[PDB]
RNA sequence: UAACGAGAUUCCCACUGUCCCUAUCUACUAUCUAGCGAAACCACAGCCAAGGGAACGGGCUUGGCAGAAUCAGCGGGGAAAG
RNA sequence: UGCUGUAAAGCUGGGUCGAACGGCCUCUAGUGCAGAUCUUGGUGGUAGUAGCAAAUAUUCAAAUGAGAACUUUGAAGACUGA
RNA sequence: GCGAGAGACCGAUAGCGAACAAGUACAGUGAUGGAAAGAUGAAAAGAACUUUGAAAAGAGAGUGAAAAAGUACGUGAAAUUGUUGAAAGGGAAGGGCUUGAGAUCAGACUUGGUACCGGGCCAG
């Protein structure tokens, strides 16, 4: 009901900022379980938090 | 406890307190003046359509400088409003009241609002900040409320008797 | 009376949104879009799809269309206690033009 | 000390209060003076204001540099379908002034008027008049006795009229109820006109004629409240002027120690009950009449509507009149024409006066064609005529 | 006395709502609502005219008069406040 | 609730209350308040009034919860712009 | 300083600043400056239990000599405020004098004497 801690730790877990974490919004009451690292790399392994693609910056136009 | 006003026969009332409550003393004396006197559950009716802007209370003391609208004409005022807060807090204690006249066996039709007023409680301090450095007052008016529910010879002279004698006897 | 009735509207939603401050008019779109549903279902409980947000949000804060198709749903409410036993549910209608279209009952 | 120069007072005196009129129909504060030799006839009509027009004319003032030559003048058309006589009241003269002795109704009375005595029709059993109606059931002699009582002492004898506003295009429903002053003849021979016109139409050409001069009486267009700049006409103060300058810098002397009526204030301006005299009669159209807009120059079968209709009133369907100029109100309001309470001989009173052509261009936009057929003529077909 | 100057001043060109003479538009207020909620100030108070009077009265004398409750504004007076 | 005294004041009926107090003859004083922009504390009118308007901007749905404009998640729309 | 005994002294805004976790809390860079605040009850017996409410609380109940003593606690004034009852009200209110009206209070049938004697009050 609260996964800020999640959140955070995710964005520190897999190296991207906190605005590129995605939480299962299906998957609430198992992320809230994640309490550690190591649960937070389960579920980023398994899919449960996914890493969001970068806002594309194309230089066509530039070049 | 003891309450302002006590009813002539407690067996046929319940009553309901609240203190030391966070609400504007003077919107609920606006709010606790709207409903008294009436039956229970036209009372409640009633502030169930305040709170949707259906009906309002009229402001009849502490109104300087309110705005004026159209549905204060049922009460023969300009000067109405609706004030969210007092209404809860005084539905909260009717259906209290309403709750201890059930367990007394009294009959929720018949109940009548026939005491409530509201008494100023302690006031809370805050601080607010001025220009030029200054400290001044930031105080709360808090409410006491209560309110009860009740189910709904000729001596003559002598000269007075003599003329009642003779009219009698003029007159049969 | 049919409680249970989804039927396609189209809204003008430029002629709502006249001289409306620009960084309200997505936000009125929405209240606007409400006070449509309960005007044409009788029902003040409307909820909106969310890729009906995602639709009108699509150009910006200003960037509402002038004219949005829509598919409303009146459906009963009964989780008992809430006020209204029927509600209405408004989706996006995905057209080629949102021109000369009338209102349609939709069968379902 | 004296003001350092002379400047005239801003605004008038005799226009005041500047409130709010008590009610949107403008009332006849006064009639005609009575002439008994004349035709009995009314003195008044109720129409709506539709809208505004462009005409063309020859001017007809010897010595003037435009004597003989065309001028180009606005105008206002009011939209006057006929009114109905439903009643009659009787006044007379007191010590304290006129006081209505009875009043007399027809037998029926068409919805839109009785409309005009509810606030909730709808919900209501619609029982206005249904008591007095009977009145004329068994005999109609308490009809006849109050009607001998206005001819035995009514020396005033007004007759009560509404307009058929379901005849405009107006959203409106309640009819206009109004009393007209019956003028002419004596006061038996006013009774007995308006009993004969009970329940009956009256046109706007019985009662003003083409040429004539008459008076308009209506309330003006709202603004709410306003500032002193624009309420009163009062000058703008300087550019640098500390909390503003739309406003009056001083407000009076130190003494009296009060602020006197006579210095301008913001307040509601606007929607004031105003009698205009002196407006010509261009043209009474007539609604049955297809070439109302047409003229003996401009022979084009013609309505008096522009193209697209009047802005936010619609199309003059019925009896209309042209009046030089403008006239008090806005569109879709209803005005009061009455006739002029004076004899003028002015030129410009006795001019007899031709309509060369009048505009029916668009008042939506700038117009350019009079007519659909022009418009057609002028760019050919198009990709929606196929 | 060349050069320099957010220094004082006059004229000129350009410019323009500074003005003739004002109008219209936008955002935020004001406004109305829910919640929250101060302060200055306060003998008692609060409609005018004249008189007399510490010689410019809300009160006193003589007149004019005088009808609940009020809202938005306003800057005449309270010889308003500081 | 009444009574006495020109008065300062004194006595008494009723209610509240819980541990000391008074009359008379004298003694003694840090002995009587409306004021001192008095002191300290408390409380009003003002007044539900002024106001809570800088820094572009929020929205839909789900979860939680007695309760959600303001918490969390998802989806968007934005901004800071090295 | 240490140990004692006293008073025609003060009695919680008094008496030392401090009767209390007082030179404390707090302020100032610093030297320094420096408060407020005593009392349920004999005894916590400090309200078990039931019920309404999300809860705070309320209503029953209970303890107690007293809850008109409920750890917002001895008594509990005034300013100021709510409700109830009575009354009054055309640009202030209040006051004196006087009487009316409405309310309240009071007295001689006496500490009365043996049906009478005799007395009190208001009046002709
Ligand atoms: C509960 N609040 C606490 C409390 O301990 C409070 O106590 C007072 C207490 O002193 C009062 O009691 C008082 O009794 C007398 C008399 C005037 O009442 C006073 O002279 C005396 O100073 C005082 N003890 C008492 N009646 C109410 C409590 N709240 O005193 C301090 C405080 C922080 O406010």
């Amino acid at each position: 009901a609260n996964l800020r801690t999640q959140k955070r730790l995710a964005a520190s877990v897999i190296g991207v900022g906190k605005r590129k974490v995605w939480l299962d919004p299906n998957e609430t009451t198992e992320i809230a379980n994640a309490n550690s690292r190591s649960a937070i790399r389960k579920l980023y392994k398994n899919g449960t938090i996914v890493k969001k693609p970068e806002t594309v910056h194309s230089r066509s136009r530039a070049r | 406890v003891r309450y302002a006003a006590t009813p002539a026969n407690p067996a046929k009332s319940a009553s309901a307190r609240g203190s030391y409550l966070r609400v504007s003393f003077k919107n609920t004396r606006e709010t606790a003046q709207a409903i008294n006197g009436w039956k229970l559950e036209k009372a409640q009716k009633y502030l169930d359509q305040v709170l949707d802007h259906q009906r309002a209370i009229p402001f009849r003391r502490y109104n300087s400088s309110i705005g004026r609208t159209g549905q204060g004409k049922e009460f023969g005022v300009t000067k109405a409003r609706w004030p969210a807060k007092s209404v809860n807090f005084v539905k909260d204690l009717l259906r209290n009241a309403q709750a201890n006249a059930e367990a007394k066996g009294l009959d929720s039709s018949k109940l009548v609002i026939s005491h409530i007023q509201v008494n100023h409680a302690p006031k809370q301090r805050r601080r607010t900040y001025r220009a030029h450095g200054r400290i001044n007052a930031y105080q709360s008016t808090p409410s006491h409320i209560e309110l009860t529910l009740t189910e709904e010879q000729i001596r003559l002279n002598s000269r007075q008797r003599g003329r009642l004698a003779s009219q009698k006897r003029l007159t049969a | 009376l049919q409680d249970v009735v989804t039927r396609e509207y189209t809204i003008n939603l430029h002629k709502r949104l006249h001289g409306v401050n620009f960084k309200k008019r997505a936000p009125k779109a929405v209240k606007e879009i409400k006070k449509f549903a309960t005007l044409h279902m009788g029902t003040t409980d409307v909820r909106l799809d969310p890729k009906l947000n995602i639709a009108i949000w699509k150009r910006g804060v200003q960037g509402v269309e002038n004219r949005m198709r829509l598919r409303i749903s009146r459906k009963r409410n009964d989780e008992e206690d809430a006020k209204e036993k029927l509600f209405a549910y408004v989706e996006p209608v995905i057209v080629p033009s949102t021109k000369g279209l009338q209102t349609v009952v939709v069968e379902d | 000390s004296h003001r350092k120069y002379e400047a005239p007072r801003h605004g008038s005196l005799g226009f005041l209060p500047r409130k709010r009129a008590a009610k949107q129909r403008g009332r006849v504060k006064s009639f005609p003076k009575d002439v008994k030799s004349k035709p009995v006839a009314l003195t008044a009509f109720l129409g709506y204001k539709a809208g505004m027009t462009t005409i063309v004319r020859d001017l007809d003032r010897p010595g003037s540099k435009m004597h003989k030559r065309e001028v180009v003048e606005a105008a206002t058309v009011v939209d006057t379908p006929p009114m109905v006589v439903v009643g009659v009241v009787g006044y007379v003269e007191t010590p304290r002034g006129l006081r209505s002795l009875t009043t007399v109704w027809a037998e029926h009375l068409s919805e839109e008027v009785r409309r005009r005595f509810y606030k909730n029709w709808y919900k209501s059993k619609k029982k206005a008049f249904t008591k007095y109606s009977g009145k004329y059931a068994t005999d109609a002699k308490q009809v006849e006795t109050e009607l001998a009582r206005i001819k035995k002492y009514a020396s005033v004898v007004r007759v009560l009229a509404h307009t058929q506003i379901k005849k405009t295009p107006l959203s409106q429903k309640k009819a206009h109820l109004a009393e007209i002053q019956i003028n002419g003849g004596s006061v038996s021979d006013k009774v007995d006109w308006a009993k004969e016109h009970f329940e009956k139409e009256v046109s706007v050409d019985s009662v003003f004629e083409q040429d004539e001069m008459i008076d308009v009486i209506a309330v003006t267009k709202g603004h709410g409240f306003e500032g002193v700049t624009h309420r009163w006409g009062t000058k703008k103060l300087p550019r640098k002027t500390h909390r503003g300058l739309r406003k009056v810098a001083c407000i009076g002397a130190w003494h009296p120690a009060n602020v006197n009526w006579t210095v301008a204030r913001a307040g509601q301006n606007g929607y004031h009950h105003r009698t205009s005299i002196n407006h010509k009669v261009y043209r009474v159209g007539k609604g049955t009449d297809e070439a109302n807009g047409a003229t003996e120059f401009d022979r084009t079968k013609k309505t008096i509507n522009p193209m697209g209709g009047f802005v936010r009133y619609g199309n003059v369907n019925n009896d209309f009149v042209l009046l030089k100029g403008s006239i008090p109100g806005v569109k879709k309001r209803v005005v009061t024409l009455r006739k002029s309470l004076y004899v003028d001989t002015s030129r410009r009173a006795v001019e007899k006066v031709n309509l060369k052509w009048i505009d029916t261009a668009s008042r939506f936009g700038k117009g350019r064609f009079q007519t659909p057929a022009e418009k057609h003529a002028f760019m050919g077909t198009l990709k929606k005529d196929l």
